Parts: C-alpha cells; structure tokens; sequence
C-alpha cells in the first residue's frame, strides 16, 4: 500500500476463517425425486 | 463525539441555523488509520 | 433608475442643510432609503436610514440626535436636514436605495446593498 | 469596525488583491464598491462572492474566518478606483464600511 502491506481481502470484505474441523472432501450427494415425478 | 458549526452562518433565510457542519474522527478499511471527516447534518439528527 | 438629490448649500457653523433625495422610477416606498457621507479625501461613512413607508429610522450614533431623517410620500422623496453643522462636516452626502425584500415564502431578511445611489449633495460648512 | 488596506497596485493585466478585516465578519456578509472620482459607488460583489450580471468577469470575490478578498483578475487602467468593503456590525442592525483601498495600475 505504500513494508506497508494490507491482506488482499480488506479492499472489498470481511474475511471469515473456514472452520479446521470442517473438511472440503467433495463427498457424493445423490438427488431423489419427490412422490409424484 | 462530533464537532460542529453551522454550515451557512452568513444566512438569514428560514435555514438559518438548520444545517450544521460537522467533524468526525471516522474508521477506516485499516484497523490501524483514522480519517478526518467533514460532513452535513440537519438540524434534527443532532444534539448538542 | 434615478435619485434627485438637493443641490449644494455652503454654511457657517452651528447652521444647518437639507439633503432632499426624489425617487424616480420606482415605488418609493418598499425599499430604505440611506445616508452615505463622503469627506473630502475620506471614504464612505454610514450615517443611517429612513423607512419610506413608515417613516421609522435607523442613525449611525455619531449623528443620531444632529441629523433628522424624514419623509413625505405624496411626492416620493426623502430628507436629510443636518443640524448643528461643524467644519468637520464638510462632506457630499449620498443618498441610496437598498434592494426590496427578499421572500422566501412569508419571510423579509433585509441584507442591506446600496448600489441606487443619487449623485451626492455637497454641504460645506465654513 | 472594517479594516482594509490603504493601497494596493498590479501592473495592468495582474491581479488585484484587495483585503478587508473585522471582528463581525465571520457572520454578517461583505459586499464591495468601485468608486471613482466624480461618482457615487458602485457595487461589484455582493453576499462575498457573487457578481450582479453588469460587471465583467475579471471580478470574483471569495471569504475566510474574518477576512473577506476582493480579486480582480487581468485589471486594466479603467479598474483603477477606490475599492471599499461594507458590512455590518455584530448586532446586524448598523451598516459599516471600510476606510477604502486605493488600486492604482502601473
Ligand atoms: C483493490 O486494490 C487494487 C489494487 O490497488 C485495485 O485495482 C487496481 O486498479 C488499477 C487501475 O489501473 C489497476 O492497474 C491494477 O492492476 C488493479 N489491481 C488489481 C489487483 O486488479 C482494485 O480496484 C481494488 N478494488 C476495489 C474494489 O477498489
Ligand atoms: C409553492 O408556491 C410558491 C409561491 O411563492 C413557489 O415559490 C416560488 O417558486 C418560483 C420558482 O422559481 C420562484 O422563482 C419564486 O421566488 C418562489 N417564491 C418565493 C417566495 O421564493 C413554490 O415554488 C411552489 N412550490 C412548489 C412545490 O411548486
Ligand atoms: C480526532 O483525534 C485528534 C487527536 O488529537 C483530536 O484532536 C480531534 O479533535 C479528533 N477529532 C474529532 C472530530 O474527534
């Protein structure tokens, strides 16, 4: 920003830290349909 | 805390005295910077 | 527009002059009519103003009580009769029109502003 | 109750910078008058700053605190004259006016 460093994040948000305990593994999800389809 | 005057002081129309100029010490995207800040207020939103 | 002023009056002190100002033009009554005086080599010195309509007055303290404002409206003109002359008098004597009022909607202000002015009266007293 | 300089001089086609001072000035406004020899005064600005349609663009005013500025940009040999300013005492209800600065154009 003119040493003199700011996160990339403050120019247009807050930043929120993901949670450690959550993990991003892309487990399968199967879509059903409701009664009537 | 906000300091303030009255915007047009040279003024004897009905709006004598309705708005007033005011400074602030206002937060800026750093947590570490002030910004010194003029602005206008009504009469109404303020209390001295 | 125009104001007609009085013409010159040369006085010995303790005597006295009247400054007659005609308006011309425009409604006479409406608007202030003031008194400006101009000493020789002197700048303008304010010397008080009289309501037209009224016939109320507004003197400046160094003449209020030596100078008598006046009006008569049936023939639109002002007066100014300077009483009690000094040598330190010796002045030519403006008269002026301020603008009209300034509505708002209900409202008056009076900001005073000469720029209507006669040509002067020379009073030298002597 | 106004104070103004006794004289101030440009070159012709230089700026004017014609001052006036006083205690009731930061609330009442100034206006200012080109007299010259033989005349009744004539306004030039009023309210501070404004200029009433009849005189040309080389006058402007502007204002600060307790000091009004009349400024008169390229001035030429007809703006030599006697420059006054008028105002008011505190109170709003007498009319005061400065002593008169000389502008001579060089
Ligand atoms: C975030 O900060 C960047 C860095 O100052 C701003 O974008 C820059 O804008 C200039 C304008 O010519 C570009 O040359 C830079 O390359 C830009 N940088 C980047 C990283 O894109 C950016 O606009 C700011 N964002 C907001 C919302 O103001
Ligand atoms: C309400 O009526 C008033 C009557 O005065 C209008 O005020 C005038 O509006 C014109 C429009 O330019 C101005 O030039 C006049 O000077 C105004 N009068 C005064 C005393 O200033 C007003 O505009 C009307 N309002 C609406 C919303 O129409
Ligand atoms: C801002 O902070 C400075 C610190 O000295 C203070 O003097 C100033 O009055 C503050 N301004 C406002 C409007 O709070």
């Amino acid at each position: 920003i003119n040493k003199e460093y700011r996160l990339i994040n403050c120019n247009t948000s807050a930043i929120t830290q993901a949670c450690p305990k959550v993990s991003f593994e892309p487990i399968p999800i199967h879509y059903c349909a409701p009664a009537g389809f | 805390t906000l300091q303030c005057t009255n915007y047009a002081p040279k003024l004897r129309s009905m709006m004598r005295g309705e708005i007033k100029n005011c400074s602030f010490n206002m937060t800026t995207e750093l947590r570490d910077k002030k910004q010194k800040v003029y602005s206008l207020f009504y009469r109404l939103d303020v209390v001295q | 527009v125009q104001l007609v002023q009085s013409g010159a009056e040369v006085k010995k002190p303790g005597a006295s002059v009247k400054v007659s100002c005609k308006a011309s033009g425009y409604t006479f009554t409406g608007y202030y009519m003031h008194w400006v005086r101009q000493a020789p080599g002197q700048g303008l010195e304010w010397m008080g103003w009289i309501n037209p309509n009224s016939g109320g007055t507004n003197y400046a303290q160094k003449f209020q009580g030596r100078v008598t404002m006046t009006r008569d409206t049936s023939i639109s003109t002002a007066y100014m009769e300077l009483s009690r002359l000094r040598s330190d008098d010796t002045a030519v004597y403006y008269c002026a029109r301020d603008r009209g009022r300034e509505w708002e909607l209900e409202s008056y202000y009076y900001y005073y502003y000469m720029d209507v002015w006669g040509k002067g009266t020379t009073v030298t007293v002597s | 109750e106004l104070t103004q300089p006794p004289s101030v001089s440009v070159s012709p086609g230089q700026t004017a910078r014609i001052t006036c001072s006083g205690d009731a000035l930061p609330k009442q406004y100034a206006y200012w008058y080109q007299q010259k020899p033989g005349q009744a005064p004539v306004l030039v600005i009023y309210k501070d700053s404004e200029r009433p349609s009849g005189i040309p663009e080389r006058f402007s005013g502007s204002s600060s605190g307790t000091t009004v500025t009349l400024t008169i940009s390229g001035v030429q040999a007809e703006d030599e004259a006697d420059y006054y300013c008028q105002s008011a005492d505190s109170s709003g209800t007498y009319v005061v006016f400065g002593g008169g600065t000389k502008l001579t154009v060089l």
